């Protein structure tokens, strides 16, 4: 349903975690090195793995 | 990744 980080479902750019399958606003994940939504949204774009699933 | 853009 809602953002695994902020727990709202407001409008924005969303990524699905490839580990747990939950969704997150890309803008709520502030980890260094993540890059831009663009690199995820395209075909064969990077895989998103949420902060908890990463390690 | 699987993504979406929403507006609600
Ligand atoms: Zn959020
Ligand atoms: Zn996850």
């Amino acid at each position: 349903e809602c953002c695994l980080i902020c727990r709202s479902s407001t409008a924005g750019d969303w990524v699905n975690c490839g580990s747990c399958g939950e969704w997150a606003h890309f803008g709520c994940d502030r980890r260094p090195g993540l890059g831009a939504f663009k690199d995820y949204a395209k075909t064969d774009g990077l895989e998103y793995v949420c902060p908890n699933c990463s390690v | 990744a699987r993504t979406k853009q929403t507006a609600r």
